RNA sequence: GCCCUGAAAAUGGAUGGCGCUCAAGCGUGUUACCUAUACUCUACCGUCAGGGUUGAUAUGAUGCCCUGACGAGUAGGCAGG
RNA sequence: AAGCUCGUAUCAGUUUUAUGAGGUAAAGCGAAAACUUUAAAUAUGUAAGAAGUCCUUGUUUGAACGUGGACAUUUGAAUGAAGAGCUUUUAGUGGGCCAUUUUUGGUAAGCAGAACUGGCGAUGCGGGAUGAACCGAACGUAGAGUUAAGGUGCCGGAAUACACGCUCAUCAGACACCACAAAAGGUGUUAG
RNA sequence: GGAAUACUGCCAGCUGGGACUGAGGACUGCGACGUAAGUCAAGGAUGCUGGCAUAAUGGUUAUAUGCCGCCCGUCUUGAAA
């Protein structure tokens, strides 16, 4: 397991001393024992700078840029289709839309009415 | 120099919406709708009447 | 819409409608003693003062905002008659600044004839049918400055939930009564 | 300190080992001079 | 407020490989349609693990009274979770419609038991058809043949602030 | 972000009133920037050497752009050759005044430049180094 | 659920007082009504902001004209009188 | 406060989306609760493109670095916004109260220690009889109209309104209350 | 079996009563109305008529009534006295 400088890691302590517990920063230092991970932390309304070392079997290499690495390549994948066609790609990520009107049949499904009968 | 509200002062309503003239012509808000005899299915009646 | 309900009942079935894809929100609570987390949100809605009012394209992401500011506002779905008046009586465009009253179509076409929109009713059509240029069409209008309602509020104490006999929350259809009272 | 899992601001934990090795050997240095006199 | 009675149907949302769940339906007394749906999902959490975001309303309808003139005799189950653990309560109301009966009950429960509108489950409101199934005393009171009773001490509401007559109950 | 210059010179305010008439009604990018330099401090109007002009004429195809300086023009004997060009500014020192004319160049006030170039056509603007003094 | 008891002094006294008992109490429902420097509208002042305007003959161009939004405030800081 | 150094498309006390972790236990059901996948909200981090990517195939098959070329704005979620940095300089002010939220330790009882956010100070105005902290409330000058909180027997402006029930007190209650005397007593009543 | 009404919602349906406001000052615009000429409730009020012509309105000044309103300044920020 290799850590380099600039890797983005998250904290998952495999206790009760200190708690960040799921917080994410970047790596600046590597020695054989620990690695140097530096962390933003607000005081007042201003972010500080927390150099910090951690035993390397408590810290995981974070993947959070995963979908973004896909989606730039996905847009270019759709872009290759986009030159091959008279089409708008609609490459934007969209919010979830409110859904449609539709008819539901009570044919195989008689509405089993209920109450706190009790049961 | 002054905002003349529509929905009164009909001249400023006709400053907008030239269609609104014929809206009051064909009277278009007291439009009648025709009736159709479409009774619901009886299951629907039961489930409403059901306790 | 009426016919689909009628046909389903004759066919023994149930017609649901589509979810209402447009809301109208009015700020109720005053300016002071607000936690910062909602008070950031009202500034995103241009709800800078009491009884200001605007529209929201209903998304998932927008819907989470109303769960945040629920004790402070009221909202529902507007009808055509309700939308038409606020464009008419309280509509104000915005030429670079300056809360410009509408008063003629030529102002609108000078701004949104770029987007095809050249009437006043095109804009109204772009609201109630949430269309391709809704964001600019909503952003064009000034936030609506409304008066305190004529008949009053109903409830004696406002700040309980509308379900629980208060004022705030969703009132999906009943927002149409309150806006005309505040027009 | 050498076994716990974070730091809160070159390794620091081996320094804590080093400063005791001063103070352990400071017993050992002060051992000798009283063994002389 | 003067309530209404509501048939409310919900079907929690069909997923892939689960189309068409079983269309649950309750009878809701409430003022308007908004409170009813709000009251609706509330029961659906207590009964089992469905939640409000997980599902949708199929349809909602108002139930009129089938005979809003005929005087009926109503039996009511109410249980409520006070002050310690809950307990049922069965009171009988001679009344006109279903929605008429619940109104006086909420007037009754807020009179004696300090009972909130949230505090109360209406389990079932049943019409007693046959006489001599009515069990309470005071409902049986008004059922005897050819009932007559006086009004004693008839006050008259004055309109203006003075009168000249030493007015008397009339009589 | 200054609107009117601090100096109570009358003659300076004459040029100000002229270019405001130009900058409103000539829609050329030149006339505004010339006006904007007229509100500057003594610090922000640094003196320009005659040699810095001689750098400019060495550029490509620009031996005939009428170089215009808002500030003042100073002399510098470190150069020796000097072109035959057309220069307008506010102030010429006596060294600066003589060396241009003895080269054969012409020395002009800014108002005549406005007459000759209303839209500032075929001109050139220089600025002296602000970061010289600390 | 209400009800009484469920200790508490020492000038004369306080649900704010009067008093009020199918309340002028308590719980609850319904509308109606009263009202702030709050909000809607208009006028006015003032600041800021954005536009326009040497063309003589006539005027102050730092002027004029159009348009808008704003107006709490100690220590303090600036401007105009 | 003075400036030019920006009037760019750059940012945000915000969500969404993916990725996180506390799995708190609630799925649940497996092999005989003992799974190991997985299902929520409770608050929280990180990320969301133009210096953006590929290709060319070199350096020191990968990887870490590179030469060069191609790919524009439906250019890479929502929503709101011309106020981000600079160089200069420089007035005051650095100890304090109240509340909520977690969290740790507590005892006659009060608490104590942290972390966080409000309010107060410097701030009037309507209400709470009166009040630093309670409820409401965006302070130019006036006019009109509508309300907030709170009220509508009489002081006192507003229904001795309507509707159903309950209560009689030899110092009832009109509220500080979801606390203290408080756990009970009573042939007082009412409903179960 | 056939109707009515309640309820809720709409009308670019009609009509009455009240109260407050009258900014602005050649023209231009958007309009509508009319065959047109031209007209208009269309980029902010005009018309008609009376009284008085002075202490009449107004001002100023005493005083009464209603309602509100504590002694300033300094110092500790609160019993903040």
């Amino acid at each position: 397991k290799v850590y380099k400088v600039g890797d983005i890691v998250d904290i998952k302590a495999n206790m009760p001393h200190k708690f960040y517990q799921g917080k994410t920063g970047v790596v600046y230092n590597v020695t054989k024992s620990s690695v140097g991970v530096i962390i933003n932390k607000m005081v007042g309304n201003r972010y500080l700078e927390k150099r910090l070392n951690l035993r390397v079997e408590h810290i995981k290499h974070s993947k959070c840029r995963q979908e973004f690495l896909e989606r730039v390549k996905a847009n270019a994948a759709k872009r290759a289709e986009a030159k091959a066609q008279g089409v708008a790609v609609q490459l934007k990520r969209q919010p979830a839309q409110p859904r449609e009107s539709r008819i539901v049949s009570t044919e195989g499904n008689v509405p089993q009415t209920l109450a706190p009968v009790p049961y | 120099v002054l905002k003349k509200n529509p929905l009164k002062n009909k001249q400023v309503l006709l400053r907008l919406n030239p269609y609104a003239k014929v809206f009051a012509a064909e009277k278009l808000g007291s439009k009648k709708a025709e009736k159709t005899g479409t009774k619901p299915a009886a299951v629907f009646t039961e489930t409403l009447k059901h306790d | 819409i009426i016919q689909a309900k009628r046909d389903a009942k004759a066919a023994g079935s149930y017609y649901v409608e589509a979810q209402h894809k447009l809301v109208f929100v009015v700020r109720i609570k005053g300016i002071n003693k607000i936690p910062p987390k909602p008070r950031k949100v009202l500034q995103l809605l241009r709800l800078t003062r009491i009884n200001s009012g605007t529209f929201v394209k209903v998304t998932k992401a927008t819907l989470e905002l109303l769960k945040l500011i629920e004790p402070y506002v009221a909202y529902g779905y507007p009808s055509y008659s309700t939308i038409r008046q606020l464009v008419y009586k309280r509509g104000f465009g915005k030429i670079n600044k300056q809360r410009v009253p509408l008063s003629d179509n030529a102002i609108i076409e000078a701004n949104l004839g770029k987007y095809g929109i050249l009437s006043i009713d095109d804009l109204i059509h772009e609201i109630i049918t949430v269309g391709p240029h809704f964001k600019q069409a909503n952003n064009f209008l000034w936030p609506f400055k409304l008066s305190n309602p004529s008949g009053g509020w109903g409830v004696p104490r406002k700040f309980k939930h509308f379900i629980q006999g208060g004022s705030f929350g969703n009132r999906e259809e009943f927002i149409n009564k309150l806006v005309k009272s505040m027009n | 300190l050498d076994d716990q899992w974070l730091v809160e601001v070159i390794d620091p934990r081996t320094l804590n080992r080093a400063e005791r090795k001063r103070l352990v050997k400071k017993n050992e240095k002060q051992q000798r001079r009283n063994m002389k006199n | 407020a003067h309530f209404k009675e509501y048939q409310v149907i919900g079907r929690r949302l069909p997923t892939e490989s689960v189309p068409e769940p079983k269309l649950f339906r309750m009878r809701i007394f409430a003022s308007n349609e908004v409170i009813a749906k709000s009251r609706y999902w509330y029961f659906l959490q207590k009964l089992h693990k469905v939640k409000k975001a997980s599902g949708e309303i199929v349809s909602i309808n108002q139930i009129n009274e089938a005979h809003p003139t005929k005087v009926k005799n109503f039996g009511v189950w109410v249980r409520y979770d006070s002050r310690s653990g809950t307990h049922n309560m069965y009171k009988e109301i001679r009344d006109v419609s279903r929605v008429a009966a619940v109104e006086t009950l909420y007037q009754d429960m807020a009179a004696r038991h300090r009972a909130r509108f949230r505090s109360i489950h209406i389990l079932k409101v049943a019409e007693i058809e046959k006489t001599a199934d009515v069990k309470r005393q005071y409902v049986k009171q008004f059922l005897t043949k050819d009932l007559k009773f006086p009004l004693p001490h008839r006050v008259q509401k004055s309109t203006k602030t003075f009168s000249y007559k030493r007015p008397s109950t009339f009589y | 972000h200054r609107t009117a210059p601090k100096s109570d010179n009358v003659y300076l305010k004459l040029l100000v009133k002229l270019y405001t008439f130009l900058a409103r009604r000539t829609d050329a990018p030149f006339n505004k920037v010339v006006l904007k330099a007229l509100f500057l401090s003594k610090i922000n109007r640094p003196p320009v050497s005659v040699s810095r002009i001689a750098r400019a004429l060495k550029q490509e195809g620009a031996a005939n752009k009428t170089v215009v300086v808002v500030g003042t023009v100073t002399d510098d004997a470190r150069i020796f050759e000097f072109p035959k060009t057309t220069v307008a500014a506010l102030r010429f020192t006596a060294g600066a005044r003589a060396k241009i004319v003895k080269a054969g160049g012409e020395c002009i006030t800014l108002d005549q430049l406005a007459v000759r170039a209303p839209k500032g056509q075929n001109t050139l603007i220089l600025r002296g180094p602000r970061n010289s003094r600390e």
